[PDB]
């Protein structure tokens, strides 16, 4: 357990070494060190997050602090904001390529929510280098 | 004949067609085919033919042809107002430079006119030309700007001075305010980027040393909630996070760094009335979340003078500070920490240095992130409340601890009045750092430093090697005596037996020998080694003699510095200016600017009584005034007049000396009996401190 | 003739100048004279003259005698386009209605065309002459006003109309949104003010009651903090400090609480399509700060429908709610208290009644402004965080718990479903201030709650005392009972022998006896004193048998609602709808508003199967379903569009039940295997509760 | 000392009472109970602020109390907001003769602050029936 290469990342393929499956696994925070509930494991499966090992143990991460350190990092590291085709000629490639994740939820946006960025002229942000928008969920009254 | 089946011009047509006009004393074919070609523009693509197709003698020569009457100049405007849209559109849509390089030919066309300069361009053909140039792509710009680069040094400045005026004229010819902006007119910001690409040139133009680059610092480790966050995204470690760098900067591949000494000095570029008129706080804005039309100044630094520079610093230091104030907001109110939003700096007024090594060092070792709140320092054994009063107080202190040259932590040369790091301050590493961190928190916090450093210094910081031309600021004696010996003509293997093995003194007096190639004692300087000598003697004192303290103090600037535009937009010789202040006593400039308050007016008895007396003042009386109201006693970044000084009445006609609100740079007067008590009771006060 | 002298129109020349154009078939001398006078404003106000000096029969004649050909009624719109910015900048700058207070007199003679209605003044005449209406003085507006209210219902219900058309075409003919808004435009603002006008004229047209007003409630005391800073400033108590009036109320004189029933009812005067063009975010900042153009359309409340009147007071209590939280923060960052910026409400499960009183009472007798503060109910017993979810559970279960005929608290009427105030609850005031505190709370928080009472409680509420026509909503038999021996025209004193001597049941069953009038075993009902005698039994019933508990009810309810602008905006018919909700379950609306998360997609193979469900569920379903989802079985203020439901994907086919996240009205549905499994799970799972 | 008529209520009238000056007298705040240096018994004097009494005692107040309070009631108890000239409107009264007092310092503002806001549009602000105004001193950057 002591080999990164070895130990897996996606919670998926975590829960097929441990012989469990995603139904009734048991899982525990690594910031507030709490047990997750099957809605915040299910929505850690959904987010497309890796797993974060600390002395070997399996570890992920739950609503409360997650939302509450994407928000310090995007108050803390925000370098600047670009428009969405000024984006697209940075970089040349299309936008449902670019990996965009929500500043607030920290959830990988389908290619919905970048067209409607792009119709709506919303601002992509740069956090440390990593770009991020707003979320369905996140920008809903 | 009328010439109506031409579609390209060369110089034997535009040649031949002159005689036979002037003699038949019709000028009409002349204009007629004039305003033809140059109209259209895919004719200019073509015509004057031969990484530049264009005959640049030919175009010279025809245009000191033509221009030689009244009717000829006027065929030139009328058809750079009608192809300036068609040209700008064309590079905005159909992207014809993709399809060939050669359409830029007709630029280098349009801009050799040497009437250019003409005030008639302003109106309506130049903004127009600058749109199309400033709607041009990458490549052909660096493209332009390599060709530019071969001009004379008088062609640069006439470019300069070209779109200089335009500028001027735009600026002056409308009213900005605060409703109605600068950024948003697009005719300027065209004119400021045909400017910057101008100023590039000018770089590129110049001498370029790149070799001599400085090792990149390492970048500090954030803390290790954020650590965390990024292995749990999976990004971890990815090598996209660096400094905002301008495309044309990366595009060319030479930084302004790299330009000793330009054609042109870079203050000419920078534009006086565009200035007093251009507001930073929505520049910066501009500049940081991307507008759909407006365009921020803050992209070409070299426009703006000092004082604006500062503003838009000292407006991303503080909008940090809050930043970092709502996120110690936020912990406190959902973790349920202590509302701690200072950066508590605790120290006694006997032993400043220690006890601030000590606490930045754990604070550094612990929160890097910390570094960036507003600081607050407040003095042990004394009670109060530093809303900006005592941080100036405990820098002035902490410079004059650190700059003793007690400790001999800095060599101090009479001659020059400039102190230079002692390269035998072995094991003392953690003062280094701690200056480093000192100047880092000046400048994130607005406050001015007597500090005396040599150019070399602030090259170093900047990330550029010292070299042999940095030698004369720092020990003129040596630079002398080494460009003494360059310029020896004879045999140097003859007269003098100096070689590789270099002895210096030390501060305790007992010289010690260096070496500076393998084994230098062996091998004597000749005249064809002459050159690699110097070079490597100036390398080794300016770099590695102060390999060690140098390094350490240089991280420590860069820890507080890092995410700051410092580096973006100072060179190295607005560094010194920035940390310390102009040292021009103006008291003029302070009579406009000096607010009132507590009953007193402009026109009131004591205080025409108060500016006679500061008026009479002695040149050091005047510093001693200014370091007993305000805390320094240099003048800010600027002039006296940035310092808004406000003289508040305090009361009656007493016996106390009047005191001084330094956190905010008041002076308490009560109103005396008359003048020459005032005057007494100023130079008693004065002169406590 | 051409009738070129003529300065001022009257009946007889109107009519002496139509036979002789008819049967000189020339109708030119019409229409120049026509547009001669009436162009000219001061011509008006001598034309057709005699608190007003205007023969209106006399208008009305000449309009349809006038108004008979296709060239006639042209000849009045061009008349009017031309007046109207002349009138509109002599109001505005000359002061005309200063010198004369007959100016006003041609206004009248203008809105006396019944063509006025007719779409071609739409374009260009109506906006400018409403333009010039609205330029108008307070004083003329108010005569104005009085004028009008002499006018018959289908008359008003015209220039309701009249307006309306005006408001509709100017909303449809333009485009509105965040950037171009609707405040900013000049004619609909003016539209609206002569249609407030007109409103106010129907109110003061119809009964007015000002006799029966409730007493002024006491203002509340605020923190000692804001005492002590009156004290320091020497401005103590001011009694100027009281709610924002229109001045056009206080002109009148007459308030829109006093009219009971008017000529038109007030929903007509609502605005549909100006509604969903409105923004309220931006109408409230401009109704708070004056802004120099914009004109915010909550100073007219009438034209609002009760959708946005709730944004209003929503954005208002959400303001006052961030100023608290602000000014917690403060006094944590200064003072180096605890932050605390919620209004911590800790109560237990069994006893929500008591631990509630008691906590409010601590509250309210320390801390008036804790109030204010946003609610956070935290259930003792159980941990967690309250987001929305658990402040609504408390407000149920604390209505299920003072509602309960148990506690004898309110009476219960089986026949209306409508609880009364119960007139033998005695010693018992701390729980009507507990109740009033709970309703005050529930408008503050936005939670709707399951409340049945008569209109007369909100009537007394907004500060009107009930009287005998608000008894048949509160007393059916009663009132039909007082109504019958009303309407019976014989003697009274022969059939029956009812004096003011009035016995009632109690709720034991024993009865009491009660005296109106200082001895009313002695004095009997007779004919002539029959109609004093219904006013005052009815006006003991509804006032001074509950006189000790609705005071302490009302008391607790502006405690908390005494800043709000919902004494301004809502009439006690609106109250309870803002109060309760709507009871119409319309699940059409709620399909289209439903947002989908985790996955599942609009189209889905289960959400499609979950809509069929819900729509072939039960009446009494439905309602368990809301209840379950969203924490209360009424629809919003509004419909179920307005309820923002999102749908959530959990995870695979499971054996549990969904579950619901009732803060943000959010479903946990998993993909199950079949469409018959799901309603199965649902039907399980929304049954629990 | 209980009767509030005979107690006076100005800084100077008060200095009277007990035979001295204002060169040296000595006060103590209401609020941190703490007393006052010469300079903020000074701006007292010059901000016209009426003597508090607590149980027959004299008091004032020290510039961090009054500027923290005002901020507090203009946070807590703002009412709205007028122009100059709609307030003239309103009042009929010229504005030199209106008591307007600064949100922060409590300084009454002399008629060229009333200029000032008047030609600069500055909007005046209403808080509990205390108009109230930008003075000099707290509009410097
Ligand atoms: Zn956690
Ligand atoms: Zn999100
Ligand atoms: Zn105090
Ligand atoms: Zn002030």
């Amino acid at each position: 357990f002591q080999d990164p290469q070895e130990r897996p990342r996606k919670l998926p393929q975590l829960c097929t070494e441990l012989q469990t499956t995603i139904h009734d696994i048991i899982l525990e925070c690594v910031y507030c060190k709490q047990q997750l509930l099957r809605r915040e494991v299910y929505d850690f499966a959904f987010r497309d997050l890796c797993i974060v090992y600390r002395d070997g143990n399996p570890y992920a991460v739950c609503d409360k602090c997650l939302k509450f350190y994407s928000k310090i990092s995007e108050y803390r590291h925000y370098s600047y904001s670009l428009y969405g085709t000024t984006l697209e000629q940075q970089y040349n490639k299309p936008l449902s390529d670019l990996l965009i994740r929500c500043i607030n939820c920290q959830k990988p946006l389908s290619p919905e929510e970048k067209q409607r960025h792009l119709d709506k002229k919303q601002r992509f942000h740069n956090i440390r280098g990593r770009w991020t928008g707003r979320c369905m969920s996140c920008s809903r009254s | 004949i009328d010439f109506k089946d031409v579609t390209y011009l060369t110089e034997e047509k535009v040649y031949e067609i002159l005689e036979l006009c002037r003699e038949r004393e019709d000028y009409s074919p002349l204009i007629r085919v004039i305003g033809r070609v140059f109209s259209s523009a895919e004719a200019l693509v073509q015509s004057f033919r031969k990484d530049v197709s264009v005959d640049i003698d030919a175009i010279r020569r025809v245009y000191t042809r033509l221009l030689s009457n009244e009717k000829i100049e006027t065929a030139f405007l009328n058809a750079l107002v009608y192809l300036s849209p068609n040209v700008e559109c064309d590079l905005t849509y159909h992207n014809v430079y993709s399809r060939d390089p050669n359409y830029l030919n007709l630029f280098i066309i349009v801009m050799e006119n040497r009437n250019l300069h003409s005030p008639e361009y302003l109106e309506m053909a130049l903004p127009l030309f600058c749109k199309a140039m400033s709607k041009l792509p990458l490549a052909a710009q660096g493209k332009l700007i390599r060709l530019w680069s071969k001009y004379n040094a008088d062609q640069i400045r006439r470019m300069m001075e070209t779109f200089q005026q335009l500028i001027t004229y735009k600026v002056i010819s409308n009213e900005f305010n605060s409703r109605n902006l600068v950024n948003d007119d697009d005719a300027i910001v065209a004119a400021s980027k045909c400017l910057k690409m101008v100023y590039y040139a000018n770089v590129v133009g110049g001498e370029v040393d790149t070799n001599h680059n400085e090792e990149d610092d390492e970048e500090p480790i954030p803390e290790s909630s954020e650590l965390t966050l990024q292995e749990l995204l999976g990004e971890e470690r990815r090598n996209k996070k660096g400094p905002r760098v301008d495309p044309l900067e990366t595009e060319l591949g030479v930084k302004t760094l790299d330009c000793r000494k330009p054609l042109i000095p870079f203050e000419e570029f920078i534009n006086e009335p565009l200035n007093e008129v251009l507001e930073m706080d929505k520049d910066y804005t501009f500049f940081k979340v991307e507008t759909e039309n407006k365009f921020s100044f803050m992209t070409c630094p070299f426009i703006l003078n000092a004082v604006t520079k500062n503003l838009g610093l000292y407006y991303d230091n503080r909008i940090r500070m809050y930043s970092e104030r709502r996120i110690t907001v936020l912990y406190s109110l959902v973790q349920g920490q202590q509302l701690n939003p200072y950066l508590r700096l605790k120290v006694r007024r006997d032993h400043i240095i220690d006890d601030a090594l000590v606490r930045l060092e754990m604070i550094a070792m612990e929160n890097p992130a910390d570094l960036k709140k507003q600081l607050y320092v407040e003095f042990e054994g004394e009670q109060g409340v530093d809303e900006g009063g005592v941080s100036k107080e405990f820098f002035q202190l902490v410079v004059e601890e650190i700059f003793n040259p007690d400790i001999g932590m800095f060599t101090y040369d009479e001659s020059t009045k400039l102190f230079w790091f002692n390269p035998s301050s072995f094991e003392t590493e953690g003062q280094f750092t701690l200056i480093g961190i000192v100047l880092g928190l000046a400048i994130y916090n607005n406050c001015i430093l007597d500090v005396h450093f040599p150019m070399v210094v602030y090259r170093k910081l900047m990330g550029k090697k010292g070299t042999f031309r940095d030698l004369g600021d720092s020990h003129p004696v040596l630079y002398q005596s080494l460009k003494d010996l360059l310029e020896y003509e004879g045999n140097v293997e003859d007269d003098m037996m100096i070689t590789f093995q270099i002895s210096q003194t030390d501060l305790f007096g007992n010289p010690m020998m260096y070496d500076l190639k393998e084994n230098g004692d062996k091998i004597p300087i000749t005249n064809e080694n002459r050159k690699e000598f110097v070079n490597l003697y100036s390398d080794y004192i300016l770099n590695k003699s102060v390999e060690k303290q140098f390094k350490a103090f240089r991280r420590g600037f860069h820890m507080v510095t890092n995410e700051s535009p410092l580096k973006y937009l100072f060179r190295p010789e607005e560094i010194e200016l920035l940390i310390c202040g102009s040292r021009n006593l103006d008291f003029q400039a302070l009579e406009e600017t000096t607010e009132y308050d507590g009953g007193y007016t402009r026109d009131s008895v004591l205080i025409r009584e108060f500016w006679e007396i500061v008026h009479s003042f002695t040149d050091e009386q005047k510093r001693l005034f200014l370091q007993f109201t305000t805390g320094t006693d240099r003048a800010p970044v600027g002039g006296l007049g940035k310092l808004k000084m406000i003289i508040a009445k305090n009361g009656p006609d007493t016996e106390r000396l009047p005191t001084s609100h330094t956190a905010f740079n008041v002076l308490l007067l009560p109103e005396y009996s008359s003048k020459e008590k005032l005057k007494e009771r100023l130079l008693k006060a004065i002169t406590y401190a």
